[PDB]
């Protein structure tokens, strides 16, 4: 036969290894393709009435989780188009918390409504300039479609009222007790003047029975055990010791130098003497509880439970500073008596065990106080992950509902009138940016579309009756759930409530990754390594 | 080639068609760099990083290219880059322009010394009609704000564009001297990960990497006092070895307390001196360490409300110095209180895992900090290009005293000058003349090629232009009109423009007088 | 690429690319033999058989290359070759150069339709050139062996150019009639590798390349007759399966006499024939065979003075009816004496192991037989090769009633006519003519290459010369300077011309449509 050359010029000097696609069709309709492969994947699982999803990574472990965050981090993506997906719902995820899969599914269908653009005519320009006044538009229409307000902040019968919508979407079925346990939670961490922080929760993972016999704690929790005799301890006073329950020495080399009998004679009666002293001059102040931070010694662990003391071993470097932040203590870098205004008082410090795990609480009297502690039962590791990760969830949802008290109609009602209200602002549009703008209202129905297939019913007819609804003069009525026939219900009335600033946030970053990905002509690539 | 016969080597014609080949082939892959109007490229390493950036110095590293030509061509563009700054895409064309007019005439039965002293005597007309055509302003605001919007309009949209130009400028004018030439390493660069919006502008003062370590340590301190020093602060041990030989536990604790007592008089001396410097409470003392200090220091200065800092660059220390005016000290024997700083606003900001802290409201600060903020990284490094891209394009047109219009009446007024001077030339020269001034209207072809209109039509009505009226007329990019340069804004360099001219000639010069390549090293292959 | 991964396809920059590369490659590789100052090339088989010829066909098909451009090229260039005769290097170069003119236009941003358009337009200019210029003749003998010298120069040095050129004229006055067109497989080339080179002469008649087998046979007769005859003579069998069945040795023996008597009456008819026509020992007969003969045939051939010659060609029964004149019968039925031809000289040549038989000395033949003599294979191949361009080349002369100046005034010419005609034409055609007109005049450039002189400045004295006259000023190849082409001697062709230019044209837009090579098929790697 016969056998064609290589260019001479560019393609004979790009190396084996490597590739190049500078042609639109083998670079911008395959990151298209693969975005929209990316999206198809974690389609189904949007909505509260989607499944979950089991993966496994190559660690030997085990996932099945239902955010989309997890899925896109433990799927090891080796495409630059779905990449650039991966780290704006990461982005987004560590912003806010609570749109990823949303960002995910408004990136694939713009990509997919603007693919047919470029196909027809439509330039790169062009698209990006109607894009980016769609979301201009959609930013500005955004803040007039509030009419929904939080009224206090440390009330339980108005905080579990609001995150419900949230754990609903992520624990179908048994929401209202996780809503309660959360605003529970918030409510004894609440400090004042605002400043709210999101490592003040703690929750603990102990294999029990079900998940109705779990519950709060006002305190800490440690799964370890007592050094010493001591256990029921009613007026604890908690010192704290940073320095190792041991006896100090020097930091240079340095050993002993003995001559005469008397020496070696005296030597460890007065170690023992100095020892024991040392001992009573810290339990003379009224300590009943010592937690250390380093190894223990034989002779003051004898000491101590002679003079009835109570001795805690950990080594962290967070527990230690997280209990001397809720007793309310300052760590000692030498073994000194405290002061009084270095003191930790406790309520009631014991060791019981539940579980078949021997755990040591730090129960709490006072309503206030710092930071808590959720205890988790069940009986599969992923049903507890699962739960700390809605528990995460709702904690953050709590911190942005208290950085911005601003509410938005949830469920599908929201995006149907930002498309209508773009469609409309649209039609009196010159020029070749209406075809982009009109694209970009189409975008904002895939999400009762999917909500319509992860429920079950038709998505057309589903649309049709909310846009005729929005047409007839209500805004506030999304698409029902609790219904296997497609028909409406009111969002207002139910309690369908969403943040508004993790919305902006997300189709902010939304767009910002869609206007990237279509900046995007060329691709050059390398070798693997 | 008879001695090694594992050796290959090409001979005249060979090696010149392989030269022009690879010319060619970088001169048609960087065409689409030129003008705002380019396209963007993606580049993906082998680990899986992407990198989005349109300088032409990164491309012609992140390619991926072994030839020698190429390696020539992208060192030269290097130099060109970290010597000046903007000038390495149109130097590339400009070269491959020059090689292509110079081996269509090569091919014809003429030898590279004519075309070689041709190009010596365009050059030299070339530099003689910039060195008259050059406009000299005083080199206000606006004309900088011009340069900087020229320069950062071929990297980003629009408006991050203007706000970089803003934050630019408004860095160099408080960098800038009357007496002393500008110097750099004062603007420190961090980078965000967050706020990819308007939030790219100038902090006056500095922001460092690090935070306080004790937690009982205030967060914000309202008017305070910086003390810069690098003195060690941990348990430094003595340079003979050494050691203790204690009898009991007293002399255990004796000997421990010995080798604390040295840090603490230095804890008590600090002490002393803050107490000095304040007296009530309504002050507060900032300490900037260079050093680690050791736990037992900061627990010490925690009790007095000190707010210290550990483990430092050495550029901080400069930029503090030039900053808020105190004295970086190395001992605590004078230890003066004129030796101190002045700050107004210092607050601790957390992001995660980092720590970052503001140095911000001094008195007359000189050393600014640019805050860097993107969604990833890649967006991140393309702003800090283009924030260093145009801080290299104000320094340059500051340090000259001359001002160049940008667009491409530039190289048509050169054109048009050496076809006047063409037949004023004696020889064979006069080819190589007119293959130098042929050369030179490769950048007004690539304009209008990636504008989206003619390129021979556009090129003969500007040449019209030119000559029915001796005016700068430089080239649209919206509507192809023959517009005026020096009307709208667009400005460039002169000395930029001459090192690109010098770059270019000297590079034709190396490859029209080579014609054989061999390799005849050792393979190191042992087995 | 999705469809089928093992399948190379290029897209249209690559292409054109790297038809332009083939191009530039084919045109440079044959280039040294354009003019008779050209060099010699040698070309080994992997056989080792070594050839020494200069023309392009047989260069271009012996020069291991795979390439489908190379391989149209060669396409081309053999049609050209059994279509006319001479034009198979010029073809390819004016090739490469029409497509290199038009990768120059295409390059800076242009539409392969115009530039097809006006090299449509450029070859109907060149095309009714030629027609209006073409100068009508008689056609002498003077003519016909000027031509034969022209063509033949370029093949060898000056006596046998000389003495070719003389042999072929005189061949084709030979074979030359009062009518019809000129019947070509009738000048028999025989090669002998005896002597030198220089005794090249031309034979009235026919040599064969076979005599006579028979020890006791005439090797020199003074006057004998020719008899042309294809019947069979040996022992034939019946074509039904037949069988003998005797019963002694004297029934054996009668049929062995008679199975005999077929070929013995057509012995006995010759014989007959034979002393009727000539009696007494004054006169001799000569039997041209085209089968074998039996032993037992020819010894009673023998015995009465016959020279039969067996196994002959199915070529030679028409050259010796032509040529003697006698009547080629299958059967012997009317055996009449006006069936026979006329001879003068019959006598036969050893040459070690061959043999030949000679037939000279003619009333008036009509096909004549050129003698080829060399002392190596070589030399007798280029020498065939050359006498037979030299007939094409007369043949071509004589079927035409005008001539066409060689040397390269007529490629002036037309350069100047689409000079002078560009400016009529509308439309972006005027690149197209130009870069037509520039292609046409590689002929000149190459001629005075190759002998030793400069090129643009011969260029440039031949426009000079040409412009302010109005002959046509061909190029010397002795001295350089502008001479008269269609006044010492210099000839070309009208017909051979015009088919090169429609083969150029065809081939330019061909290449110039397609810009997709692409390659789906089979492997072929099962097992
Ligand atoms: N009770 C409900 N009825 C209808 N839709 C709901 C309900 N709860 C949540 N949703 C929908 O689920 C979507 C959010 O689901 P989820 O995947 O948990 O968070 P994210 O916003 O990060 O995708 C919202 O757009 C909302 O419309
Ligand atoms: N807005 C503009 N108007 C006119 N000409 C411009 C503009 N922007 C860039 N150019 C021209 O494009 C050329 C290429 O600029 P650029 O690619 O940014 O850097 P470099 O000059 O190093 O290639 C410059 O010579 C400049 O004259
Ligand atoms: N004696 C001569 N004087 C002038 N020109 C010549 C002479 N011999 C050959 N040429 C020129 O050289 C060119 C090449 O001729 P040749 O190589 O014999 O055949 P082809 O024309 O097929 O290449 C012809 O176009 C002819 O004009
Ligand atoms: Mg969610
Ligand atoms: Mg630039
Ligand atoms: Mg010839």
């Amino acid at each position: 036969a016969l056998h064609v050359p290589k260019a001479p010029g560019f393609a004979q000097m790009l190396k084996e290894g490597a590739k190049h696609f500078s042609g639109l069709e083998e670079a911008v309709y395959r990151n298209i393709q693969a975005c929209k492969e990316l999206a198809q994947t974690t389609r189904t699982a949007y909505g509260p009435n989607g499944m979950n999803k089991m993966v496994i990574n190559h660690l030997e472990k085990l996932f099945v989780t239902n955010d989309a965050a997890t899925i896109l981090r433990e799927l090891e993506v080796q495409h630059p188009a779905a990449k650039m997906i991966v780290m704006a719902s990461h982005m987004q995820e560590q912003e806010v918390g609570d749109g990823t899969n949303f960002v995910l599914v408004f990136a694939g269908a713009l990509l997919e409504l603007a693919e047919e653009l470029l196909r027809i005519g439509l330039s790169v320009s062009e698209v990006i300039e109607g894009y980016e006044i769609a979301c201009r538009k959609a930013h500005e229409i955004l803040p007039n479609l509030v009419c929904c307000s939080a009224k206090n902040l440390r009330d339980i019968d108005e905080v579990s009222s609001l995150l419900r919508t949230s754990i609903m979407s992520k624990q179908y079925g048994n929401e209202v007790f996780l809503a309660k346990l959360i605003a529970q939670a918030c409510v004894s961490i609440f400090p004042d003047s605002g400043h709210f922080n999101v490592d003040n929760i703690r929750v603990c993972k102990i294999l029990g029975s079900g998940i109705s016999s779990s519950s709060v704690l006002h305190g800490m929790v440690f799964k370890k055990e007592t050094e010493g005799d001591v256990t029921s301890v009613k007026d604890a006073k908690i010192a704290v010791y940073s320095c190792p329950f041991d006896g100090m020495i020097t930091e240079t080399k340095g050993t002993v130098l003995i001559k005469t009998a008397e020496e070696l004679m005296n030597f460890s009666k007065g170690e023992e003497n100095l020892m024991d002293a040392q001992v009573k001059a810290i339990a003379d102040t009224g300590a009943n509880v010592v937690v250390t931070g380093g190894k223990v010694a034989d002779m003051a662990l004898h000491y101590a439970n002679k003079y009835n003391i109570m001795l805690v071993r950990l080594n962290s470097k967070w527990d230690l500073r997280r209990l001397c932040k809720t007793v309310g203590a300052t760590a000692l870098p030498r073994l000194t008596p405290p002061v009084l205004e270095e003191m930790g008082h406790c309520d009631s410090v014991y060791l019981s065990e539940v579980g078949d795990t021997q755990v040591v609480v730090f129960k709490h009297e006072k309503e206030d106080g710092a930071i808590s502690t959720i205890v988790l039962r069940g009986s599969t590791d992923n049903l507890m992950d699962d739960i700390e990760r809605a528990v995460d969830d709702g904690v953050n949802t709590f911190k942005v509902l208290t950085r911005d008290k601003r509410l938005v109609p949830g469920g599908g009602a929201t995006e149907i009138e930002l498309a209508k209200q773009i469609t409309s602002y649209g039609e009196t549009c010159p020029g070749l940016e209406q075809y982009a703008i009109k694209k970009f209202a189409e975008a904002f129905e895939a999400i009762p579309r999917a909500l319509a297939e992860n429920s079950g019913v038709k998505a057309n007819e589903v649309i049709s009756k909310l846009y005729a609804v929005h047409q007839e003069g209500n805004k506030n009525v999304g698409l029902d759930i609790e219904a296997e026939v497609p028909a409406v219900k009111d969002m207002l009335e139910a309690g369908i409530l969403d943040t508004y600033l993790g919305k902006y946030w997300a189709i902010k970053l939304a767009t910002n990754a869609a206007v990237t990905v279509l900046r995007v002509d060329q691709i050059i690539m390398a070798k693997p390594a | 080639k008879t001695l090694n016969p594992k050796a290959e080597v090409a001979r005249a014609q060979a090696a010149l068609a392989v030269n022009i080949s690879a010319a060619r082939g970088l001169q048609d892959v960087l065409r689409t760099n030129l003008g705002p109007k380019g396209t963007m490229k993606m580049l993906v390493s082998g680990a899986g990083d992407i990198k989005l950036t349109k300088d032409g110095n990164v491309l012609l590293h992140e390619m991926q290219i072994q030839h020698p030509t190429a390696s020539l061509i992208a060192k030269v563009a290097t130099a060109q880059d970290d010597i000046t700054g903007d000038g390495t895409t149109s130097n590339v064309l400009i070269i491959g322009e020059l090689l292509k007019q110079a081996d269509l005439y090569i091919s014809e039965g003429l030898h590279p010394r004519i075309i070689t002293e041709g190009f010596e005597a365009a050059k030299e007309k070339a530099l003689q009609f910039l060195e008259e055509v050059k406009v000299s302003r005083e080199m206000d605001r606006e004309t900088l704000i011009d340069v900087a919007r020229t320069s950062l309009r071929t990297k980003v949209h629009a408006e991050l564009a203007d706000v970089l130009t803003e934050a630019v400028v408004d860095s160099i004018l408080a960098i800038k001297k009357q007496d002393e030439p500008i110097d750099l390493f004062m603007i420190e660069i961090m980078e965000m990960k967050h706020k990819s919006e308007t939030d790219t502008s100038l902090i006056r003062g500095l922001v460092l990497d690090h935070g306080a370590r004790h937690p009982d340590m205030k967060k914000r301190v309202e008017d305070a006092y910086i003390l810069t020093c690098n003195v060690s602060l941990e348990y430094e041990k003595t340079e003979v070895n050494s050691g203790f030989f204690y009898k009991s536990a007293e002399e255990r604790e004796k000997l421990v307390k010995a080798e604390r007592k040295f840090i603490e008089d230095r804890v008590k001396k600090i002490i002393e001196l803050k107490r000095k410097v304040c007296g009530d409470s309504d002050k507060g003392f900032v300490v900037i360490n260079q050093k680690g200090i050791d736990p037992f220091s900061l627990d010490a200065l925690s009790k007095e409300g000190i707010v210290a800092l550990r483990r430092a660059k050495r550029r901080n220390m400069e930029r503090l110095t030039l900053a808020c005016g105190g004295v970086a000290l190395n001992s605590f024997d004078d230890l003066s209180p004129d030796c101190l700083g002045h700050a107004g606003l210092v607050y601790e900001y957390t992001l995660g895992e980092e720590k970052f802290t503001f140095i911000e409201k001094c008195n007359n600060p000189r050393s600014v900090t640019l805050l860097i903020k993107g969604p990833n990284k890649h967006t991140l490094t393309q702003i800090k290009d283009a924030v260093r891209d145009g801080l290299r394009a104000v320094k340059n047109a500051i340090d000259d005293g001359c001002v160049v219009p940008g667009a491409g009446a530039v190289e048509v007024a050169m054109a048009e000058a050496l076809i006047k001077h063409k037949p004023s030339v004696k020889g064979r020269a006069q080819l190589g003349v007119q293959a130098f001034a042929d050369a030179l209207l490769i950048i007004p072809k690539v304009l209008a090629q990636n504008s989206g209109f003619d390129l021979q039509e556009t090129l003969v009505k500007i040449q019209a232009e030119h000559s029915e009226s001796g005016q700068l007329v430089g080239v649209d990019l919206n509507t192809g009109e023959p517009m005026v340069a020096a009307e709208v804004g667009v400005w460039d360099n002169y000395c930029v423009k001459k090192q690109l001219l010098h770059s270019c000639t000297v590079i034709a010069t190396n490859i029209l007088l080579v014609d054989e390549i061999m390799r005849a090293g050792m393979s190191s292959l042992k087995g």
